[PDB]
């Protein structure tokens, strides 16, 4: 019963955490 | 909800491999850095 | 040694370099916390406490002419608010603290170089003589670290025995 | 504290036990072994231990029978020299 | 016996060599000791031997399954 | 500037994108603008079909066994033939994308920033006020309906009211 | 690209899972279309990897302006062969 | 830099296919990386376990969320024994109509896949109800991996990253990794347990907008102070307590009954309670014993240089063994392993027998399920362990830093150790396999009287020990007049023996001759996998054949083919054999488990008890018969909801034959004929056009073997999955 409101609160949180990743990654620094 | 997954399904399967092997290709035979 | 604390040892790393400095750190955590970065959050702690202490002493008496805003402990204020003002004033902090990631997390800058500066205010302290800098700065630590208290008090207070006083 | 030969040096029993002189440690052991075996007994052997029988000075005394071993240890160290 | 044919088809001859060394270390300790000295089965000789016991178990399993399977009749 | 440093800031993170244009650059500022500009022209046409039922309507859903189990959402149901015929008014613009994208015209704009090329300068908060066909001008507009978009999507989401029927309660109603 | 668009429809045409009902032809032209648009990808990847440092096809230049005549030619076969299998 | 691999040179001048193959597979190797220095090691691996843990974070908040958005979780609160859990819907545009109506189950309106997880039990027993709770867990847990990921970026800035005293630090690390990690965590969860699980399986809602005004007990801390605990034990919940609900519930947050709830026939709310509340103040007391910059406390450095016995049996001691730890991680990272494997083990034995989840243990496939996994993972873990201790002795040990010391006497005698284990592997597989094929014979020519059955005498001993009382032996709680039963008796000795002495359980389940063979067949297995593992970590360094192997490093391909040929000698070699014996044991061990519970679950169990006992047995009554519903998944008269996991089992067959590819045809076949094949690809027109960047040439012997060995596990895994998953799911046995 989850509203769309909430599933895209948990996109837009999954969106800010996966541009965390992509720069905890590039500090991983290859 | 009940519309997410056709659109992105696809993109998970299709448009998000193909562009990181893309990528990836490019990168692995980049011959600098 | 230890000015604040008579019967320990000051404590090795820190040194009055830093504004509001008495040697107080009794668990030496200076020796493994980045200070700079500490003495950064606390300012901010210091900032964010002294105007939350100052809005609920004023909430506490007026208002604003809407009903809504009429709620008098801090707590039922949070929980009337409609959810777009907190949404409005969370985006305008959200957009400041943004402003400033990029600034916080460098070496080169003291504490006060670190957080966003008002250009009036900066200009005004760069203007002022280096004791009369530190004059200032001192008096901003310890009248933060005082209301920091103040507010963990006032909220703690607030919820258990009703109102924050 | 790496040793050899037949008998540790007395600094492995810590700074404060190392300067106990072995028959107050024998003693000791004695008297924390008899405590704990007798509370061990008093309660679970000699009574069933209940809900309510839980005694905090048994608890105490049981515990006190792992010391009693290492002051029994520690009295041996201290006597070889 | 044809999952037995693995044993020699997957591993090489290094490991079995050591420890036929071992266990001639242990025939040593009681003064046991062949004179002619044992050895892990050559590279070849292990391949041949897989491959051998890999047909045996096969070609028996369908031997078995296809004589019971048209012998109930 | 703010705006220089992050930009500055994902130069260094990410070179090789910056330098091809992708992320932070004013070539993609200017085709993110005319791809808005488009959009607007498209959401205004989707309202005026809407009001003159134009579109086949959500009454009608697709059959599964003519356009496969790609009509599938779901189980039994069914894309509505009104989304379908949208999807397919952007599919005509998607395959009008690609050939320009991989095969541009000679005079047009590439898509990416040639290889000894380099991106333009920055407009700035400002950009320089010519009217007519001029690049400036062309880049103002772009701005303005993104940041449009942006404010008109925002608003259906926070009342709830769908974004046509947001886009209909501004201009004099004249849409739906 | 001409010669490999053309080429391309018939078989997701006639044997696609589409391929029974009235709407076969333009499921095999979408799918031609996506396979030439994945082709091309492989296209450019491969030039900008291969002749890394309007002449022998075997540059970076040349190389680009090939695959772009791939694209609209790949793209025109796939809808001749459209137009010509739609009434037939 | 100059290629793909920065962290390898000579990889990056690597002109071949190689390149790349080694370039994924020596990545994590951060020791070997050129340029490497100890600081910047424990950094990036600082840096790869906080993005470790945000990965861990996120999987568990897509399963929340999927539950969540997806689930059927409400319904199956309301009713969860008949209804089954879902996990997620299926969007295929592959499927076909009726597969989209043989998919559609549950809640239904949607194809859907059933959970068999058991997070759903898991969720209801520790308080969850709605799916807002769900979708609120996932926020939370999203939350913190973000946190997570910033955290591994941030601990990678110049300022910020720990100094290499801080990770060598071990005292303050155990401290806190005991007192706060486990004990603290602990208190917080006991904490959870009486706040909210406990009153929501009471039929009580707290939540986080009313949990700080309703306390969990009436009295609310004044006995705990005033020291009147057992006001806590007081007024538990009785047998007839539906849960979930108030009908029967008690008040008590802290008990002792034992024993298994009722209704739900798993373990009480406050047994879990009162057990983590003691487990949390013995670790909180366990962590003040080593000293951090407080005088008080131990040094483990003098704790292992003072054990040396005077009688000079174990040389040195534990001389030097400090260092060693402390500066190598590989010998650490297998202590860890092998202490993981072993409590993975654990769990994997305990929750089928002891039940901690409401209702679970009548969702048998949750169960078959739970156990392969953790003892699949359990065994892995153990490899790996192995693996990472002979890696440390071919790159960590120090012969010198050693003398004398216990760790160097192991090899000193390492001819000892393995010559008795392999004298203990055969005796077993000799004698086990004996009596496996004189029963098969017996029974095959019709006189299954004169099987070899032996009764496990010693095994049902202890089971008469906690106190069954089957198999008449009367002793210790078996017996009343005993001193163990009588101390016993008044606390947890009722529920306990109520638990054991009831058939409708798994505590404890009654065995007979069948038991006995497959616990000696695994006894082989384990001390088979051991030899393996443990010769190749003790020869890792050096043997008779190859006196300097050290210096060859840890993974090489052989040492050519003179002095009588070297194939498999390096260490890496021992450890990529004894996979195949961990996964061959691992194997029994859960067709054990799998066939006996299958048996007592249809109602028939002496079918085990008789057929057990000779290997056409188990080749027809278990992988035969049990086979049915799942190569039954689709058939030409049509398909069912099992077509999925017939289809995943051909496709775990194929892919564990395609591992007998790499695993038995051999380099030198494959290069020759890719030289064919460069050639044809060279001389044709229309296609010399487009040449190859990297030469393509044969996979090296170890990336050979490696590859083979993954197929063969990654099949063999697949294929077993599916066979419990299905034969379970389609007999509901
Ligand atoms: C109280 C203080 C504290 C706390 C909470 C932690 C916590 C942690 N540290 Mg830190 N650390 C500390 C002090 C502390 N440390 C100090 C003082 C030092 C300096 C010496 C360090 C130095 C340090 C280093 C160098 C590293 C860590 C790492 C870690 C993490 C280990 C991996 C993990 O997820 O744990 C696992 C947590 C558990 C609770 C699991 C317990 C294990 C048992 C076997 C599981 C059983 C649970 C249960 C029965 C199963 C059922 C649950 C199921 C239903 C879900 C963990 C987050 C590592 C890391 O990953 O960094 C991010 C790492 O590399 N720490
Ligand atoms: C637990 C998983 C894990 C972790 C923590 C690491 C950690 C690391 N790896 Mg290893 N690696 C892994 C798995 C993992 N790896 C696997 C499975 C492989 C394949 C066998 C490898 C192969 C590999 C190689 C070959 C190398 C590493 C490297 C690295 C380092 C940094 C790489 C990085 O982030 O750069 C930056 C990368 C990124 C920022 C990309 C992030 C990916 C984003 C988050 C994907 C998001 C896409 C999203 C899902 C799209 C959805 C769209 C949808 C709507 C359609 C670091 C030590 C490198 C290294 O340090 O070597 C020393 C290196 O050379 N890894
Ligand atoms: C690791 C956790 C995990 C896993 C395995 C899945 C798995 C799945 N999700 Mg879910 N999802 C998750 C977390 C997860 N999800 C979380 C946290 C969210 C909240 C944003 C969602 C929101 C979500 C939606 C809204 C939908 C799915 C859908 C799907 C399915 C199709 C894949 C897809 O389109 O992804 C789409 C997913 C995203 C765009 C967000 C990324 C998902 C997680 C966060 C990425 C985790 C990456 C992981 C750490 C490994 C990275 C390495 C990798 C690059 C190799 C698939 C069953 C679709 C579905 O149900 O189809 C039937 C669908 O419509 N997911
Ligand atoms: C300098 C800060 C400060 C000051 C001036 C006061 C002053 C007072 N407090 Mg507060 N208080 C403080 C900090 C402070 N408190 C903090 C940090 C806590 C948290 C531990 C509390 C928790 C607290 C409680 C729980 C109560 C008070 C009460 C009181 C009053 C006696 C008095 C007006 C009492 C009160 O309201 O008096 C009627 C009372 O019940 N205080
Ligand atoms: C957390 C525990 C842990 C940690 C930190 C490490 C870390 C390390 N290990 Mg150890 N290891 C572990 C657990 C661990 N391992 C376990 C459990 C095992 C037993 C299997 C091993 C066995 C092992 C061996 C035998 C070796 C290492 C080595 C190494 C080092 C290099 C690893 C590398 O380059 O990866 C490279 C990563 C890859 C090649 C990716 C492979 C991933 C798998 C095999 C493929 C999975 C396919 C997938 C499931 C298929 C999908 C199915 C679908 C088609 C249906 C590195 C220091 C090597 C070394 O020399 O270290 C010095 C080495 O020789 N490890
Ligand atoms: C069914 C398959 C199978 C069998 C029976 C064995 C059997 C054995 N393996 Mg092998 N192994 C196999 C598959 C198999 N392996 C595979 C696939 C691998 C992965 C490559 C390995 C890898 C491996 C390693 C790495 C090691 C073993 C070891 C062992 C021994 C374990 C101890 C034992 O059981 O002693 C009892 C012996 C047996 C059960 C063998 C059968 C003996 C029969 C019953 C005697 C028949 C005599 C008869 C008269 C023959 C007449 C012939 C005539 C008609 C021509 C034993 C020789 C270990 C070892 O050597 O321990 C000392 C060891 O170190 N194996
Ligand atoms: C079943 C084990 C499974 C785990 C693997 C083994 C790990 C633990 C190894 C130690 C096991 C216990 C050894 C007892 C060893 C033991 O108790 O004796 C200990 C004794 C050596 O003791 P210390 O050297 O510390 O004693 C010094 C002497 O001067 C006496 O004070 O050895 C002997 O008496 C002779 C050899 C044993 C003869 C035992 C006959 C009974
Ligand atoms: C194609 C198509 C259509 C269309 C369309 C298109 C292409 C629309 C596109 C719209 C688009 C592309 C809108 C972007 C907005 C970006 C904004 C507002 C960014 C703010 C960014 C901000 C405020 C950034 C702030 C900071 O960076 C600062 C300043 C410094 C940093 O330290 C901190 C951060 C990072 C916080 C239809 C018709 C609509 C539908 C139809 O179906 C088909
Ligand atoms: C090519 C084309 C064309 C053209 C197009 C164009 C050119 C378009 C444009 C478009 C546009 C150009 C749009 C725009 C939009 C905009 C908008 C919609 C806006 C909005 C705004 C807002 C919302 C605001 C807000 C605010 C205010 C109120 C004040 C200030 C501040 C703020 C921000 C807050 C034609 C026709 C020929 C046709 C075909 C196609
Ligand atoms: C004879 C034969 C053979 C072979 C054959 C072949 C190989 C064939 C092929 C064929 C092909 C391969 C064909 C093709 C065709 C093509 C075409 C016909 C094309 C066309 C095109 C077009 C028409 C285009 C158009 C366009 C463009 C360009 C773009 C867009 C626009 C337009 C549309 C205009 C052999 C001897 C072996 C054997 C026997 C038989
Ligand atoms: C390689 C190597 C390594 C590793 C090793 C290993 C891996 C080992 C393992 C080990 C193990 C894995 C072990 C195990 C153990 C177990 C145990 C030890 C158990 C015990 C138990 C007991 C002792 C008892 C119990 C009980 C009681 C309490 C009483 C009654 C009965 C019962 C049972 C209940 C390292 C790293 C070190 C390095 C070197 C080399
Ligand atoms: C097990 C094994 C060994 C060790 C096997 C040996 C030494 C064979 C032992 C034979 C015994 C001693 C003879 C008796 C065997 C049976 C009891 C009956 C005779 C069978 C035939 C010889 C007639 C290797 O040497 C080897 C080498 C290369 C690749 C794989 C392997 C390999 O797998």
């Amino acid at each position: 019963m989850v509203t769309d409101t909430q599933v895209f609160i948990a996109l837009v949180l999954a969106l800010i955490s996966a541009l965390l990743a992509i720069r905890l990654g590039t500090k991983l620094y290859v | 909800a009940s519309y997410l997954p056709s659109i992105l399904v696809p993109l998970v399967g299709i448009v998000f491999p193909g562009v990181a092997m893309a990528l990836l290709f490019l990168y692995i035979e980049k011959d600098d850095i | 040694m230890s000015k604040s604390i008579p019967f320990i040892q000051r404590p090795p790393a820190l040194t009055g370099e830093m504004p509001g400095d008495v040697g107080f750190d009794p668990l030496g955590m200076s020796e493994n916390l980045n200070l700079g970065y500490m003495q950064a959050a606390e300012l901010k702690h210091c900032r964010v406490a002294m105007l939350a202490v100052v809005g609920v002493l004023v909430t506490q008496f007026i208002h604003l002419p809407a009903d809504q805003f009429s709620a008098t402990s801090p707590l039922d204020a949070i929980a009337k608010v409609p959810l777009a003002g907190h949404l409005q004033i969370f985006g305008l902090i959200a957009g400041l603290e943004m402003g400033s990631l990029n600034r916080t997390y460098d070496d080169s800058t003291d504490a006060w170089g670190k957080l966003i500066q008002d250009p009036s205010g900066a200009k005004q302290f760069a203007a002022k003589s280096a004791a009369d800098k530190a004059k200032s700065q001192l008096q901003e630590i310890k009248n933060g670290r005082l209301a920091m208290i103040a507010i963990m008090g006032m909220l703690i207070q607030t919820a258990l025995f009703g109102h924050p006083l | 504290t790496y040793w050899e030969g037949k008998a540790p040096p007395s600094k492995v029993l810590g700074p404060v036990v190392s300067q106990i002189p072995s028959p107050a440690l024998g003693v000791i052991s004695l008297i924390c072994l008899g405590v704990g075996t007798y509370s061990v007994h008093e309660s679970n052997i000699f009574h069933t231990l209940t809900a309510d029988t839980i005694n905090p000075g048994y608890i105490i005394g049981s515990l006190l029978t792992p010391v009693a071993w290492g002051t029994h240890v520690a009295s041996w160290i201290q006597k070889q020299n | 016996i044809w999952a037995f044919s693995l044993m020699f088809l997957f591993s090489g001859r290094g490991y079995w060599q050591e420890l036929i060394e071992s266990i001639v270390w242990a025939h040593n300790k009681i003064k046991v000791a062949p004179a002619i000295q044992p050895r892990a089965l050559s590279i070849t000789q292990g391949r041949a031997v897989g491959l051998a016991h890999y047909l045996l178990g096969g070609i028996g399993t369908t031997w078995a399954f296809f004589l019971a399977r048209i012998i109930s009749v | 500037s703010v705006f220089t440093d992050a930009t500055e800031a994902f130069s260094k993170d990410y070179p090789d994108f910056y330098k091809a244009g992708w992320g932070p650059t004013t070539k993609a500022e200017r085709w993110n603008g005319r791809h808005a500009m488009f959009g607007w022209v498209l959401i205004v046409a989707t309202g005026y079909a809407k009001a003159h039922g134009l579109i086949p309507d959500p009454e009608v859903a697709l059959n599964l066994k003519e356009w496969g189990t790609l009509s599938i959402l779901a189980g039994p149901q069914t894309i509505s033939n009104e989304r379908a015929v949208v999807l397919i008014a952007n599919v005509h613009a998607l395959f009008m994308s690609l050939c320009a994208a991989f095969a541009p015209l000679s005079f047009q704009d590439p898509l990416l920033i040639p290889k000894g090329q380099k991106d333009e300068p920055a407009a700035g908060l400002i950009p320089a006020i010519v009217p007519g066909l001029t690049k400036e001008a062309e880049l103002l507009n772009g701005r303005l309906a993104m940041l449009g978009l942006v404010l008109v999507m925002g608003h259906s989401l926070a009342t709830g009211t769908p974004f046509l029927n947001s886009v209909d309660l501004f201009l004099g109603n004249r849409l739906g | 690209g001409m010669a490999h668009g053309y080429l391309l429809v018939g078989p997701f045409d006639k044997l696609g899972p589409l391929r029974n009902s009235e709407i076969a032809l333009l499921s095999g032209f979408l799918s031609a279309v996506g396979l030439i648009t994945i082709l091309t990808l492989c296209l450019t990847i491969y030039g900008k990897v291969s002749f890394q440092e309007n002449k022998d096809l075997l540059t970076e230049d040349g190389w680009s302006q090939f695959t772009s005549g791939f694209l609209v030619g790949a793209f025109g076969g796939a809808g001749f062969a459209y137009l010509t299998l739609l009434n037939l | 830099a100059t290629k793909f691999p920065k962290f390898s040179q000579a990889l990056a001048q690597d002109p071949t296919t190689r390149r790349i193959w080694f370039g994924i597979a020596t990545a994590h190797d951060f020791e070997t990386h050129d340029g490497m220095t100890e600081e910047k090691l424990y950094q990036k691996i600082f840096a790869s376990h906080f993005g470790h843990l945000a990965i861990i974070f996120l999987w568990t908040s897509g399963n929340l969320f999927h539950v969540a958005w997806q689930g059927n979780f409400e319904q199956w609160v309301l009713n969860p024994l008949k209804v089954k859990p879902i996990a997620h819907t299926i969007w295929d545009p592959h499927f076909g109509e009726p597969a989209i109506k043989a998919f559609t189950k549950g809640g239904a309106f949607y194809p859907v896949n059933i959970a068999y997880s058991g997070v759903y039990h898991w969720w209801y027993t520790i308080g969850m109800r709605t799916n807002n709770d769900l979708y609120l867990g996932s926020i939370g847990l999203i939350i913190l991996s973000g946190l997570l990921l910033f955290a591994g970026w941030l601990h990678l800035q110049p300022k910020f990253s720990p100094s290499l005293s801080w990770f060598k630090n071990n005292e303050s690390r155990l401290n806190h990794h005991l007192s706060g990690l486990f004990g603290v965590s602990s208190l917080a969860w006991t904490g959870h347990l009486v706040h909210v699980a406990i009153p929501e399986s009471r039929g009580t809602h707290i939540g986080w907008d009313n949990f700080l005004t309703t306390p969990p007990h009436p009295d609310g801390l004044a006995p705990f102070f005033s020291g009147n605990w057992n006001v806590y034990a007081q007024n538990p919940d009785t047998a007839q307590h539906i849960f979930g609900t108030s009908q029967g519930s008690g008040s008590a947050i802290l008990t002792f009954l034992g024993g298994f709830h009722p209704q739900t026939q798993s373990l009480w709310l406050t047994d879990m309670a009162h057990h983590h509340l003691a487990i949390a103040v013995i670790f909180i007391i366990a962590g003040h014993m080593y000293r951090t910059n407080f005088g008080i406390g131990h040094n483990m450095k003098e704790i292992l240089d003072a054990h040396r016995p005077p009688g000079g049996r174990l040389g040195a001691g534990h001389r030097g063994l400090f260092d060693t730890i402390t500066n190598s991680l590989h010998m650490q990272l297998g202590l860890a392993l092998a202490s993981l494997g072993v409590i993975t083990s654990l769990t994997a034995q305990h929750m089928y027998a002891i039940s901690p989840y409401a209702f679970m243990a009548k969702d048998f496939t949750t169960q078959a399920a739970l156990y392969t996994h953790h003892q699949y993972i359990a065994g892995f873990l153990m490899v790996g362990a192995f693996a990472h201790g002979a890696i440390f002795f071919v790159r960590d040990y120090d012969p010198e830093a050693n003398k004398n010391n216990v760790l160097a006497r192991m090899l000193e005698h390492k001819e000892a150790i393995i010559s008795h284990l392999s004298w203990v592997s055969l005796f077993l597989g000799f004698h086990t396999l004996g009596l496996y094929i004189h029963n098969d014979t017996v029974v095959a020519f019709g006189q299954p009287e004169k099987q070899i059955l032996v009764e496990p005498v010693f095994a049902q001993f202890i089971q008469a020990a906690s106190g069954k009382a089957l198999y008449g032996f009367d002793t210790l709680l078996s017996s009343s007049e005993s001193p163990a039963t009588v101390a016993g008796s008044a606390i947890w000795l009722p529920g306990w023996l109520e638990a054991i002495n009831s058939e409708k359980n798994d505590l404890f389940l009654t065995i007979g001759p069948g038991d006995f063979l497959v616990h000696h067949a695994i006894a082989l297995g384990l001390h088979t996998t051991t030899l393996i593992l443990v010769k190749g970590a003790l020869d890792a360094r050096g043997s008779k054949l190859m006196p300097d192997k050290k210096d060859f490093g840890y993974s090489f391909p052989c040492d050519g083919p003179g002095r009588g040929g070297t194939c498999d000698i390096s260490a890496w070699d021992a450890f990529y054999l004894s996979m195949f014996w961990m996964l061959n044991t691992i194997g029994w061990v859960t067709f054990y488990w799998h066939w006996k519970h299958v048996t007592i679950w249809q109602g028939n169990p002496a079918q085990f008890n008789e057929s057990s006992n000779y290997l056409m047995g188990w080749l027809r009554d278990y992988l035969w018969l049990n086979s049915s519903p799942l190569i039954n998944g689709y058939n030409p008269y049509g398909m069912n909801s099992l077509s999925v996991w017939a289809w995943m089992f051909l496709f775990g067959h194929l892919v564990w034959a395609t591992g007998f590819m790499f695993l038995i045809s051999w380099r030198g076949y494959w290069q020759e004929l890719i030289e064919t094949l460069v050639w044809a690809h060279e001389r044709t027109p229309l296609a010399n056009l487009i040449s190859w960047k990297d030469k393509p040439v044969a996979l090296s012997i170890v990336q050979a073997r490696l590859v083979g060995l993954a197929h063969f596990t990654v099949g063999y895994i697949l294929t077993y999955a599916a066979f419990v998953i299905a034969s379970t799911a389609g007999k509901f046995g």
